[PDB]
């Protein structure tokens, strides 16, 4: 495929869009007959040339002066561990990165990101704004202190929380609610149609929901909806 | 031929060649039976079972005893058939090793004697019963909450001193008297003192008379360590194969097993598994309790008390064996000093026969009222220790007043307890204390004192002890 | 007088409360790590044997 | 000839290979050139390999090996008596050399499942807290465990020491600790005159492995002796997690596959062999019987761990020291909580026993309500009574060092707290109240001593009441 | 033969005919439909098998043969199963493929091929098979014991390489086939049982890769009264919607 | 250094203190040798002769009829872990034990000896 690929950026000058289902399955085969060809086990069972082998075929998937190639990748993590060497090596290879949890999977609240170990290199102020990095940067805040007040929660109750950590608590449940979304192609598991949601839309959202304006509604009426608008129509039909 | 010589040992591991075209098949056994020619040997009689053909009509065999003394170039003999014991009548009332060979004092067994291989397939898909029964024990608990299966295997769990040996000795004294059969224990990797002392308690009780028993001990080689459970196992198989009995087969830790089955793959050279077992460790299992089952003529039920290492259930080895048990008892330490004896945890205790569609549906809801009143009892009791008896409500007086009296008509006076309560025990049938506990449950019985439950029979007998009392 | 008691009072079942459910995620967390580093162990034990089975 | 000599091939890490030796026996000791002993462990078809039992560094390859004829062995005998001794019988203190004329072979079988009775007889440690807590009886493996400086060492000690006019011979076997200790153990039991019955096996920290892996059976061997002879035997291992460890050391060299944590996977059969040999006999087998106290050292109390576990699986019961309660100036630092003996208790006589009931609910019941001292209320439920007591208790069991006292003594002082007589006495006079209390009845209660010494039974109860009271009537409170 | 390739990218049709199996918690939320593959995973003692044999005996009015392969049980559990079968009419239709703890390993890591096997004669002739593996975790056991038997390095927990291609290969040939092909369909239900509800291990964590979805048997919830214990957390059919009704998926 | 310091009290019956500047890094060169050597790996990567050879190098250091050497040792702790077999096994050598606190040091009391874990026989 990447041969193709190739071809198609170089001799022609064209944006190509490569889409891989499984880069994993490339080293797993790998590891798998690396036993019969005499070499000594490596790590976890591994084979010695797994960072040389991934580095050969990685590098070779990159934009040029004569073409462009932007390529999404799925990676597998081998038993929800992502300090395996696998997908820890794969890590130096990718400008942008999405982390998906076996735990917001569960939780129901879909595509079950994770807002914290995902990264990208264009969320800077010079690339997406000042208005779009403070907002991002304020929603990672303050998800990663109600990631934090857990054990205190737990273990001391709700009502010994300051006024402070209650409203920190009531805010970050709502956004990590809003982050979900219904997909086009989830059209086949529910009966809901799905939505496409401009950055501007996700950015005022995000910050009209910070700024408490929409404290009063229920913290389920965020779940699954599109821009901003839907969470109060939503709202509406449950009766606020 | 069927000669050979000594070209290797390595602990308890030796390699012994043979002629060309006369090698002992798998699992055979083979005799060294040597005298000292001079000053510098010392006589040997040892016996090894074949484990592995290693070419070069060479083979890798395991010793069942210290290999010290051997020398390269003694002869070997090969005896032609795996290991043999003896089996029948002679073997009751005795004690064997590994080999077969009586520990006690009474004498030898003449060589007139029959005797079995140890080694054995399981029984076929067609010999096994298609029905589940459930093997009447006669103590209360046990057929009410956790009921015992033909061929089934149980798991024995408890703390030091809370009654497992006194809770043995009355299930063979009830399954001998009653059903008629007879039992075997097996005491694998275990403490030599306790061995002893279990012997002794049987000689006191006169439960020995009906008993085969085959230690070898911690301080046994692992192959020996390995192969008792199989000789308990076989001297077991005898009786319902051939007289077509019901047989209890107690194996004092099955845990031990499966740890010098590892210890002898890694002498004989084998990879490690996960966490240091054998590769062969479900395999083993596998032709170990395959063979505890019953049949169309006859049936072995197994009680085997398991080890859990550092407490933890997901273990390897506790894993494996789980898959087999199919019912579990638990002893009490509280119940036991609160005076409860079988001090069995009813909650705890648990049973796969406890379904409508094997012990009945009335059975089955006795059985769950019972379960639910003890749990809301129990979770009364918290209640008690904050706020205490007189705030709770008459539904839960009432609650309080059954549980008490169920919990203590739980108790049972065994046949073996005679010997330090005086009064003398009490068979009790299924379909008896059953409708006991329903008469208990319907409030017929109320009225009586808690402590005439205390420790009783039938349930006519706690009507007589307290119009006796008063 | 009454209200400072009753006061004493609730900060007493507060606190025992408290400790409790602290001692309870102390076992649930300790018996977590315990049967982590379990496998670690074992995982290195069978990255020693491999090495040792592959010279 | 090649069938009584051999050549070595192969020498390192302490292992060496050698070939011929062609009737050789597997486990016999074999001589090398310099005078080196050896053991032919393992029997290949071309070679056998040898462990060195010895500085190895004076071995090259191409010298010969010289064939004994014997299975491994040690030297055994009454000549033993008050020396320390290595583990292959020589000796270590100079005095010149042990003129015994008797062995026996390092492996033995244990005595049979027949050849066994039940354990009946006591066992005096001199320890308050063990003879009373956790009473130890002839023939029982108990267990002794704790942390670093808890004293471990301390109460064998004691314990060798308390044998003094007992009828018991005491047999020390030091593994793995520093000479300059194992000097200063031996002065301090010659000091106290314990070498007129006790034998010390030695094994230093800069030996070989295998010395330190055949100790402990050394020591078993030298004991069988004794026992077989119908006397009784007392054997004290000072490190077996350092015996594991040297162990764990050869297998790794032998190249056998590690098992569960890197340990080897007959750990456990090790243990087992050793501490099996330790029994009661019968009396078709003579009156003879050998206890054993194996020691285990832990990491920050950890009782959970690999080696503790199988410990405490073979013996019959343990004995915990508590780090904490040691730096709080409880020396014994004896936990009655999770101490037990369970073979004991029926060994323990009839005057211990009758007292000792009522010392573990007192000792118990402070162990749970010492932690809201912050605040004495609630009058008998928590001050008169449990705070009180308890106090007492605490300061009645300790103990000093290398001083152990007679059971009727133990007995009278634990009856005098049990009884309330106690209750006025300030905590820190109650130690010297004790002291004076054991001199006053050396003067004056010798009927009371010698009926207790004959029947094993408690005297009269106004008898020993009015001397408890004429006692204090004499003591002065400051 | 055992090793026969899978049919291909255009030797499949997309799943449209619901398999009703009888249970609500199933048919409701966790739909299945013919050519579907959907392991049942849970702790023992928790009613997959009791699972399976429903759903065999609710296919008795419908033309569709049940293949039943079992993996390391006890043979009298075994002979119990065939009990019930027969009591309910299911032997009519079943095939009972056995390999019990007391046969060796090979027959073990041998048996789901020989099952599956089985089916393919009935799937290329045109009919539709339900197919059960009663533990791919024994499978992968037996597997295991054979490859360090034969001295391969093993990887995580001992596995060897190839672990994930041993259930890839055998689950994936179980697809429904196209009208050139002739509409035949063979479903599959493995099972695998874990250790406490642990769903992040790596066997389980490698069936649920290969399969079209999971239904995840809680033993906390089948205590305390709720039977079923479906787990709809941890639940997912990846053919859902199409698996089912008009009514049911509306 | 320990056989530099062995002669004075040899041939002169001197008392000299020998100081060793860390045994963490002498047991890390040991497992290094052992690797490379090809021997088996211990507990957590060690070498199999660790006791061996800590014993090896503290049993000479004693006191003898002529004279004595005291040695005083620093011993690295790695990430707090005091289990480790590095600072394990050395314990059993150790007559007195010193320990040095981060927190007691970024406060500013020097020389931040722990005054309650600190033993001495
Ligand atoms: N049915 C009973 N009725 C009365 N007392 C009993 C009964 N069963 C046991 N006991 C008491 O409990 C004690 C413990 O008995 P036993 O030795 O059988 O326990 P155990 O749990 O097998 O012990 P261990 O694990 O220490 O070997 C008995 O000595 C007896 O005092
Ligand atoms: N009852 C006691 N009274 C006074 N000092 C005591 C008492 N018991 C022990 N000690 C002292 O406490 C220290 C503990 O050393 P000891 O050798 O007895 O302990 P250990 O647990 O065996 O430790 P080690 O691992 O160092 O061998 C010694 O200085 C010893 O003299
Ligand atoms: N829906 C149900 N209602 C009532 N009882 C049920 C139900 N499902 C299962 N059971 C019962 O639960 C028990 C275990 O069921 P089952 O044997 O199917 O479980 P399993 O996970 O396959 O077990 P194992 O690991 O022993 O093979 C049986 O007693 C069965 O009768
Ligand atoms: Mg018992
Ligand atoms: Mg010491
Ligand atoms: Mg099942």
């Amino acid at each position: 495929g990447l041969t193709m690929a190739e071809y198609f950026r170089d001799e022609q000058g064209q944006d190509v869009l490569l889409f891989i289902d499984n880069i994993f399955r490339f080293t797993q085969a790998g590891s798998e007959v690396s036993a019969l060809l005499g070499r000594m086990p490596s790590a976890v069972g591994y084979q010695p040339t797994l960072a040389t082998e991934m580095g050969q075929l990685q590098e070779r998937i990159t934009s040029t002066a004569k073409g462009s190639i932007t390529s999404i990748q799925a990676i597998y993590v081998p038993a929800d561990d992502y300090t395996d060497p696998a997908p820890a090596t794969t890590f130096s290879h990718l400008d942008a990165t999405t982390n998906l949890e076996r735990k917001l999977a569960e939780m129901g609240i879909y595509p079950a990101v994770d807002p914290l170990a995902s990264t990208s290199r264009a969320l800077a102020p010079e690339i997406v704004g000042e208005e779009h990095y403070q907002v991002a940067r304020k929603v990672q805040q303050t998800l990663q202190r109600y990631k934090e007040l857990q054990d205190i929660i737990a273990i001391l109750g709700m009502d010994e929380l300051s006024d402070e950590d209650k409203l920190v608590v009531h805010r970050a449940r709502r956004i990590q609610f809003f982050l979900s979304q219904n997909f086009h192609v989830a059209e086949q598991f529910t009966g809901q149609p799905g939505s496409y949601v401009p950055v501007k839309e996700t950015v005022r959202g995000f910050k009209e929901i910070l700024e408490g304006k929409y404290d009063h509604l229920p913290e389920d009426a965020f779940r699954l909806v599109g821009r901003i608008e839907e969470v109060v129509e939503k709202a509406k039909a449950m009766g606020v | 031929m069927t000669r050979g010589r000594v070209i290797q040992v390595m602990g308890p591991v030796v390699d012994v060649k043979f002629e060309n075209g006369h090698l002992p098949a798998i699992y055979n056994a083979l005799k060294i039976q040597h005298k000292a020619r001079n000053e510098n040997e010392v006589d040997i009689d040892l016996t090894l079972e074949v484990a592995l053909h290693l070419g070069d009509d060479t083979v890798r065999t395991i010793a069942m005893a210290s290999t010290d003394g051997l020398i390269r170039g003694m002869e070997v003999i090969d005896t032609g058939a795996p290991i043999s014991v003896p089996v029948g009548e002679v073997t009751l009332g005795r004690v064997f090793n590994v080999l077969g060979e009586p520990i006690d004092l009474e004498g030898d067994i003449p060589a007139d004697a029959r005797r079995d291989p140890i080694h054995r397939p399981a029984p076929k898909f067609e010999e096994l019963a298609t029905e589940v029964e459930i093997l009447e024990t006669g103590i209360k608990v046990v057929d009410l909450l956790a009921p015992y299966i033909k061929g089934g295997k149980i798991g024995l769990f408890g703390g030091a001193g809370v009654g497992k040996t006194v809770l043995i000795q009355e299930l063979i004294h009830n399954i001998a008297q009653e059903h008629g059969g007879i039992s075997v224990f097996a005491g694998v990797g275990e403490r030599t003192r306790e061995g002893n002392d279990l012997y002794h308690e049987m000689k006191d009780s006169g439960v020995i008379s009906k008993t085969a028993m085959v230690f070898g001990q911690m301080n046994e080689p692992p192959g020996a360590r390995m192969r008792v459970a199989l000789t308990g196992l076989t001297m077991a198989e005898y009786f319902r194969d051939e007289q077509g009995q019901d047989v209890l087969l107690f194996i004092d830790n099955i845990f031990r097993f499966t740890q010098a089955g590892s210890e002898v793959s890694a002498l004989l050279g084998r990879m490690p598994s996960a966490v240091g077992y054998q590769p062969t460790l479900a395999t083993e299992m596998g032709q170990l309790q395959e063979r505890i089952t019953s049949t169309a003529k006859g049936s072995i039920t197994s009680i085997q008390a398991i080890y859990v290492p550092a407490d933890d259930y997901t273990d390897p080895a506790p894993a494996t064996t789980f898959s087999h048990l199919d019912a579990t008892t638990n002893l009490e330490r509280k119940l036991a000093e609160m005076g409860i004896y079988p001090a069995v945890d009813p909650l705890a205790s648990t049973s796969r026969a406890l379904a409508p569609e094997i012990v009945g549906e009335e059975h089955y809801q006795v059985a769950r009222k019972v379960q639910q009143t003890l749990q809301r009892y129990k979770e009364l009791q918290d209640i008690i220790a904050i706020l205490g008896m007189d705030e709770l409500s008459d539904e839960d007086k009432l609650v309080v007043h059954r549980a008490r009296r169920i919990q203590f008509f739980l108790s049972q006076n065994f046949h073996v307890a005679e010997q330090f309560t005086g009064q003398p025990g009490s068979y009790v049938p299924v379909k008896e204390t059953v409708r006991g506990f329903k008469e208990i449950l319907e409030g017929k019985y109320d009225h009586l004192p808690e402590d005439a439950f205390r420790l009783v029979g039938r349930i006519e007998e706690v009507v007589e002890k307290a119009k006796a009392m008063g | 007088l009454d209200a400072k008691a009753s006061e004493h009072a609730a900060r007493m079942t507060a606190m025992k409360n408290a400790t409790d459910n602290a001692n309870e995620l102390i076992r649930t967390l300790t018996l977590s790590y315990n049967r982590a580093r379990q496998a670690a162990i074992t995982q290195e034990i069978t990255e020693i044997v491999a090495g040792a089975n592959a010279l | 000839q090649v069938s009584d000599v051999g050549t070595v091939i192969q020498v390192g890490d302490g292992i060496a290979r050698a070939h011929g030796l062609d009737n050789v026996m597997s486990g016999e000791l074999v001589e090398f050139a310099n005078g080196v002993m050896g053991m032919a462990l393992n029997l290949e078809e071309n070679n056998v390999g040898i462990v060195i039992l010895g500085p190895y560094t004076g071995i090259k390859e191409g010298d010969e090996v010289r064939r004994t004829g014997r299975i491994m062995e040690v030297p055994v005998g009454e000549a033993l008596i008050g020396r320390v001794v290595n583990p292959l019988g020589q000796p270590v203190d100079g005095l010149g050399p042990v003129e015994t004329t008797e062995t026996r072979p390092i492996e033995s079988p244990a005595p049979g499942v027949m050849d066994r009775r039940s354990v009946h007889e006591p066992l005096q440690t001199g320890i308050k807290a063990i003879d009373a807590l956790v009473p130890i009886g002839r023939g029982q493996r108990e267990l002794i465990i704790g942390d670093r400086q808890t004293g471990k060492t301390s109460v064998a000690i004691d314990t060798i020491i308390n044998q003094k006019d007992q009828n018991m011979i005491s047999i020390y076997v030091a593994i793995g600790q520093k000479e300059s200790t194992v000097r200063t153990v031996v002065e301090t039991l010659r000091k106290h005159g314990a070498l007129d019955y006790t034998i010390v096996v030695t094994a230093s920290a800069s030996q070989p492995a295998p010395l330190l892996f055949l100790a402990p059976y050394a020591g078993v061997a030298m004991g069988e002796y004794f026992m077989y002879k119908g006397k009784h035997v007392l054997v004290v291992y000072d490190d077996l997690s350092k015996q594991a460890a040297a162990y764990r050391e050869l297998s790794l060299l032998l190249r056998r596959p590690p098992g569960r944590e890197a340990y080897p996977g007959d750990i456990f059969y090790l243990h087992s062999r050793l501490l099996e040999r330790a029994a009661k006999l019968s009396d078709a087998k003579g009156g003879g019987s050998l206890t054993a106290l194996p020691f285990v050292e832990t990491q920050a109390g950890d009782i959970s761990a690999y080696i503790p576990t199988n410990v405490i699986s073979i013996t019959d019961g343990q004995i915990f020291l508590q780090s904490d309660l040691f730096f709080s100036g409880v020396r014994p630092a004896i936990n009655a909580g999770l101490s037990v003996s369970r073979v004991g208790g029926a060994a323990q006589i009839k005057a211990m026993k009758k007292v000792a009931g009522t010392l573990r609910l007192d000792l118990a019941a402070y162990r749970e309500l010492e932690a809201f001292a912050q605040f004495g209320s609630d009058l008998d439920k928590a001050t008169q009574a449990k705070l009180a007591r308890g106090a007492r208790t605490v300061e009645v069991l300790k103990q000093d060092l290398h001083q152990p006292i007679p059971v009727e003594k133990q007995v009278l002082i634990i009856y005098a707290l049990t009884r309330g007589f106690l209750d006025d006495i300030p905590v820190e006079d109650v130690r010297r109240f004790e002291k004076e209390f054991y001199l006053f009845l050396d003067q004056n209660g010798q009927h009371l001593l010698e009926h207790i010494r004959t029947t094993k039974d408690l005297p009269n109860e106004d008898d020993l009441n009015k001397a408890i009271e004429a006692f204090k009537k004499t003591f002065v409170v400051s």
